[PDB]
């Protein structure tokens, strides 16, 4: 017995990209039960996948070419992990079935079934900063290498880096409970006021890993608001990192 | 002055660091036994690692300008910095106060270190 | 076979080493000394090296069995020491021991060390296999009655003159701890080469290292020795023994004693003891306790024991030792 | 301007500088001089009694160019390297840190290798009673046949938890807790050498508060000097010991028995300033009364736990009839029963003591 | 604006600020002046007496850039990042997360490292009694002798749970609970410094309400300020605490003593309309009764407060023998304990008072 509220006929590589964009920013056994999963949203010809845990947000909004009614459901962490475990990089036309309570996927010769979390996912639109005035655009690989270099001495129990933004140079500074300092400098093109902003280097590195592009743009508002990260030449997926207190 | 000056490409430093990393296990009996003894003298760098039972020392010739000195640095830290640099990186390690300053282009690290004279007694 | 005591093994060992020796007892010191004597005599007679193996559920029986047929390249003779578990052998270990007994030869001075085996373990194939020529040495700890004689005899053996007061003090401080007792005798001999260990000379060089079991305290209560009972409680508490087991043994024997006292006016003490399966060595002690203890004292003891158990089992467990000392004092009036 | 801590600055360096434990020192000297040293020495005493100091001195005697002897030398290489804590093969292990059988096995893999310096490879394990049973068995197995230049030194505060079999492998020494006289004399010598003005009564108070441990005496001396600007008078030590006083229940029992209302009020106010829980105070008061009753029944009812205040307890048992003890116990029992529903318990305990005082 | 909480804003930052604890203040100042700085400290006291704050002050004094001064001297960099909560030399460690020896060993193997821009690496192991015995004996060696640059500050509420061995190798300092006068003085300081009008009676009631700590006093003062509109009054404080007007409970105990029923009924049914919880009426009556009992014990036990009704305290003490006071207190205590099972709380209080009346030692209720 099944009433398909929302039916997708979508390439399996497309949803592979969608989930891989937002899989890492997910809550594991969090107190907020509605966050222990991932939001599937449907808006016209656009499919959106949102995932957050209170410190990260990852939204991937991709057109599919087929128009569907707007909808929003939450699939638990186990279901999406199982889907990724089963999803491959082929050409089989995947078929998503969205009902009132369950998620189903016909994938070539396999069927994936799961329940849905009974809750309302938070509105991601207000999480995104509303004044993305400052822009840091730099090569993705250079940023990844610099962050990994600064995170070499960072501990698992203390993982966090401070970004000093200046006229051109971007400084990444990392400390540790052992009280030893690491510093990296980059020639990112920028124009704005000097600022200091602290984030967990693991989350930023995961965001960069999710972006397989030549360069990225970070949108910044002030020292206490969240930072957005996006492809400098595409708007298919955006990421939000909440700053840490210093 | 009291600044052990050291400068080498990472290619000639990766293998000797791994060689002297043998005795360095999980938990050393003494605290300083979890470190590496670095000595710049006579145009040569000596890397020493001991387990209070076995010692392994690797020597590398030094061509860059230097200042003689000796210091005991964290084992896995120093190895992680040395390995994490891009290929062909020119590591410049200096001694400021009680800190190893590892500089490479735009990359700067300030590691905490133990006195050289406190490394057992290899005499 | 040949069942002996530590004072007889020294004479027996000069008559020719046997195929196997079984050191049985609960006293670590007697077992250690007998094993040392056996090893020394073996070394005198040509046994150079010795091998030690503790019997564990993961015992390398193949290693030991090969050792039975393991010859000696540079060595000539060999012994083989086995350390029995605290509970003795079972089916598998006893079958392995039977095979080992079948593997004895001119060499292999098999030495077996552990605690005394039960009657069921007594009637076993391995035990009967070496039952012709093996030497068994009983190494049980001397009890309260025979401890002063034993310590006096050892002091005479160690060329040390001891007094009755010093003997009593050494028995009191190191009861059940004869390892510490021999160490104390050696320390006193070293400190005073004179050998005349007066009371002050031993009062200044001993510490309360005695070890007791709950049955020792139960017997102290039955005999009525309040001081000995309190000393046993102190030693048990310092050892960290759980008070619950003390309360359990107290409850069991106190209920038996209450039944006996209730039935005393009906049936003579002999038949009552016989029906309740009372061991002969403690029948006199329990009869003395029944004669000394009144029904009112028994009721008060039951009341105090019940209050103590209620305090313990309600997860409080606070100052249970004070209640135990109160019960000990009450039962010794 | 060093002004270092007097605890370690005054650790003994030669056996003649150790206070007390005379029989142990004689036995060690006799073993070092004429006899053959036993393959393992275990030490058992109280906190701050000298255990680790004696073990370190014995290790100094073991490794020295003068040879294995009691009083080897002064300022030698090995003796100095031990005194500075920089000696290589003087392994110092905390048993609680290495209770694991795997860590213990790794520790016991080092005995085979020869010492780096000196003669004997000395292991010094502190609080050995906390080793796991498997680790303890492994230690016994390595102690039965140690190498000819490998020796073990073990220390523990409570030897009662050690299995009896440890006596089969190592020679044990028990260090007696120092009395008031020895502690007072050693503190007097320390103060005289450090040029610290002091009074004999202050030293007596420090020694009595030490409760047998010389480390406790040294710590209290440091606190007294810190508060008194070096001038260690009787009043200063008395006041700063009163700040640390926790015998409130015993003093309450003594004063309530003596029908001293003002003393009980002052003591209960002091206990309130101490921030002590009232239910715990009342239950330990009940325990003190019960102990008095038991020691009245038989002198052996007391143990070494109350060997700090046993004099006053004996006097209370002698002077107080058992009927008064029963009445006071009943009064305190009903007071504890009614305490939760009373007003703020600071005054409920007061009024229970009032009811107790009413029986005058 | 923001008005950072009194405890957070008005935390002491100098030995000229800490009220009370004269012994530990003198010890720290004198030892720092003489340069005899022990490596292990044990601040022991009840909650909110100043162990953490005094420890931070000592850490400030040790690592002033100007020099080693008794009090935290001219607040330089190190001191001001200390007061901001930022690390210069303060490794603040909760003992609840490092009870296991597997973490204490990790703590110990990091101690042998020079501090950054500081003269010491000051360890603040709070709630130190929560460690495990294995951890205690593991850090025993480091306590006996740490590196020259490592200092240990241990703070805990119950020193009895500590093993005697670690207790030996620590300077013990016990912090007594602050008196009500000192608490009221501090609260008056705070309210004068915050430009908020205050009433002496309200401050006295707040100081009594705090059980000897200034943290509870400050939280209660913040609650009273919230109850008002930036001021504290007797009405606001009494409503916050729930304590009634002493005249009411005192008239009720007087009428119970005088053994008249009509006055008792009038007092109780007037107190019903005042919105005072009945159990607190019983608690106040019992508190008063014990107060007269203590007055009987000694004139020392009156209280600096209760002056408005002190004459009547003394008169009741003179008139009533101690046995009657004990009887009344026992009756009221039993009634309060029985109150939850009464048909109504007012019903229970009324029946308890009537029971005290019926069993009156001198004027019992007339019987048929
Ligand atoms: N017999 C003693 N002679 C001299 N100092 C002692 C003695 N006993 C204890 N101490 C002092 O106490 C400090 C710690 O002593 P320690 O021997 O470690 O006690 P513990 O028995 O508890 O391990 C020593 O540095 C020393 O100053
Ligand atoms: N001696 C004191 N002087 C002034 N304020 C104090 C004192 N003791 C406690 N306080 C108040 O309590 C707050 C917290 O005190 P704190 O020192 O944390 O107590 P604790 O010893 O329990 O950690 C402080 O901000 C201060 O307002
Ligand atoms: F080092 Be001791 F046992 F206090
Ligand atoms: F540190 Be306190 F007990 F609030
Ligand atoms: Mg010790
Ligand atoms: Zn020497
Ligand atoms: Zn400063």
């Amino acid at each position: 017995d099944w009433q398909s509220e929302v039916e997708f006929t979508l390439p399996q590589a497309t949803m592979k990209r969608l989930i891989e964009a937002t899989q890492f920013s997910m809550a594991h056994q969090d107190v907020r039960y509605y966050l222990n999963g991932m939001l599937f949203e449907t808006e016209g010809e656009e499919l959106r996948t949102v995932a957050t845990d209170g410190h990260r947000l990852a939204v991937c909004s991709m057109p599919i070419g087929q128009s569907l009614p707007s909808h929003s459901v939450i699939v638990p962490r186990k279901g999406v992990i199982e889907l990724m475990r089963m999803l491959d990089g082929g050409d089989n036309p995947l078929r998503v079935q969205i009902g009132s309570n369950n998620i189903r996927a016909h994938v070539g010769d396999f069927i994936f079934t799961s329940k849905l979390v009974d809750g309302r996912f938070p509105d991601y639109r207000r999480v995104l900063p509303k004044n993305p005035d400052k822009h840091l655009e730099a090569g993705c690989d250079l940023l990844k290498q610099a962050f990994a270099r600064a995170a070499i001495l960072s501990n698992e129990k203390f993982r966090g880096v401070r970004l000093y933004v200046s006229e051109n140079q971007l400084k990444i500074t990392a400390n540790n409970p052992e009280q030893e300092e690491a510093e990296e400098i980059l020639d990112v093109t920028y124009s704005g006021a000097e600022m200091e902003i602290g984030f967990n280097v693991s989350y930023v590195l995961d965001v960069l890993n999710a972006l397989k592009c030549e360069n990225v743009r970070m949108m910044l508002t002030d020292s206490v608001s969240s930072v957005q990260i996006e492809d400098a030449a595409s708007q298919s997926a955006a990421y939000v990192v909440m700053p840490m207190r210093l | 002055g009291p600044h052990m000056k050291f400068t080498v490409e990472r290619e000639h430093l990766l293998k000797p660091l791994q060689q002297v990393s043998g005795p360095l296990g999980g938990r050393p009996t003494l605290p300083i036994l979890g470190n590496l003894l670095l000595q710049v003298a006579d145009g040569t760098l000596s890397l020493t690692g001991t387990d209070l039972e076995m010692e392994m020392v690797a020597r590398v010739a030094l061509v860059q300008p230097h200042e003689p000195g000796a210091t005991t640095v964290p084992a896995r830290k120093f190895f992680d910095i040395c390995r994490g640099l891009p290929e062909g990186a020119e590591i410049a390690v200096q001694l400021e106060g009680e800190r190893m300053l590892v500089r490479s282009g735009r990359s700067r690290f300030s590691l905490s270190t133990l006195p050289a004279a406190d490394f057992p007694n290899l005499d | 076979m040949i069942r002996l005591y530590p004072e007889q093994l020294r004479a027996q060992l000069n008559e020719g080493l046997r195929a196997a020796y079984l050191l049985l007892g609960n006293d670590p010191l007697l077992l250690q000394e007998s094993q040392d004597a056996v090893r020394q005599v073996a070394a005198a007679q040509g046994f150079e090296e010795h091998h030690t193996f503790s019997i564990d559920p993961n015992t390398d029986w193949n290693a030991i069995f090969s050792l039975c047929q393991a010859m000696s390249l540079f060595a000539s003779r060999q012994t083989l020491l086995l350390l029995l578990p605290e509970n003795g052998p079972n089916a598998a270990i006893n079958e392995q021991l039977l095979t080992l007994t079948g593997l004895l030869h001119d060499d292999l001075l098999l030495i077996v060390r552990g605690n005394k085996l039960s009657k069921a373990q007594e009637n076993a194939a391995w035990f009967t296999a070496l039952a012709n020529r093996s030497v068994q040495v009983t190494c049980q700890t001397p009890e309260q009655a025979q401890l002063p004689r034993w310590v006096a005899a050892r002091a005479k053996q160690l060329n040390l003159e001891l007094d009755d007061a010093a003997n009593q003090v050494l028995c009191y401080c190191y009861e059940g701890n004869l390892l510490a007792l021999a160490q104390a005798l050696e320390r006193l001999s070293l400190l005073w080469p004179d050998g005349k260990l007066t009371l002050p000379r031993v009062e200044q060089a001993v510490n309360d290292a005695a070890h007791f079991t709950p049955f020792h305290w139960v017997d102290a209560l039955l005999m009525g020795k309040s001081k000995r009972a309190l000393h046993i409680l102190q030693q048990l508490r310092l050892e960290g023994s759980e008070p619950v087991i003390l309360l359990r043994t107290l409850q069991r024997e106190l209920l038996l004693l209450v039944n006996l006292k209730r039935q005393s006016a009906h049936t003579p003490l002999r038949a009552l003891f016989d029906k309740h399966r009372v061991w002969q060595n403690r029948r006199g002690m329990m009869g003395e306790a029944l004669n000394r203890l009144s029904q009112t004292q028994l009721r008060q003891a039951v009341q105090l024991l019940t209050r103590t158990e209620l305090t313990l089992k309600q997860d409080y467990g606070q100052s249970v030792w004070a209640e135990l000392e109160g019960l000990s004092l009450l039962l010794c009036h | 301007m060093s002004y270092q801590v007097l605890a370690r600055k005054w650790r003994p360096q030669t056996f003649a500088d150790v206070v007390g434990q005379e029989h142990v020192l004689t036995a060690l000297a006799n073993g070092l001089s004429l006899g053959r040293i036993h393959h393992a020495y275990l030490f058992s005493g109280t906190r701050g009694v000298g255990k680790t100091s004696i073990a370190r001195l014995l290790a100094k005697g073991l490794n020295c160019e003068t040879g294995i002897t009691a009083t080897p030398c002064g300022v030698c290489d090995n003796c100095r390297e031990i005194e500075q804590g920089r000696f290589v093969d003087l392994i110092e292990i905390d048993a609680a840190s290495r209770t694991k059988v795997e860590d213990t096995r790794d520790l016991l893999d080092n005995v085979q290798y020869a010492p780096a310096r000196g003669r004997f490879k000395v292991y010094l394990i502190d609080e050995v009673h906390m080793l796991s049973r498997h680790s303890f068995n492994a230690l016994l197995k390595t102690l039965e046949e140690p190498p000819e230049h490998v020796k073990f030194l073990l220390a523990t505060t409570d030897p009662q938890k050690l299995p009896v079999t440890i006596l089969s492998r190592c020679l044990q020494f028990h260090l007696k807790a120092l009395d008031v006289e020895q502690i007072r004399h050693q503190l007097e010598h320390i103060l005289n050498e450090e040029h610290i003005a002091h009074e004999p009564r202050a030293l007596q108070l420090l020694a009595r508060a030490a409760e047998g441990s010389l480390r406790d005496a040294l710590s209290l001396t440091d606190q007294a000097i810190a508060s008194g600007d070096g001038q260690v008078s009787t009043q200063a030590v008395s006041a700063m010991l009163g700040t640390l006083d926790d015998d409130q229940a015993l003093s309450l029992v003594e004063a309530m028995v003596e029908a001293n209302g003002e003393r009980v009020m002052a003591l209960i106010n002091e206990a309130a300033a101490r921030g002590i829980e009232w239910e715990a105070l009342l239950v330990e008061m009940l325990g003190l009364l019960h102990r008095i009753a038991m020691v009245q029944l038989s002198p052996a009812a007391l143990g070494n736990d109350m060997a700090a205040i046993e004099l006053r307890m004996r006097e209370l048992a002698r002077t107080i009839p058992p009927t008064d003890i029963q009445l006071y116990y009943q009064t305190l029992l009903i007071g504890r029963k009614e305490l939760p529903y009373a007003p703020d318990r600071r005054m409920g305990v007061e009024m229970t003591l009032l009811r107790a005082l009413a029986f005058h």
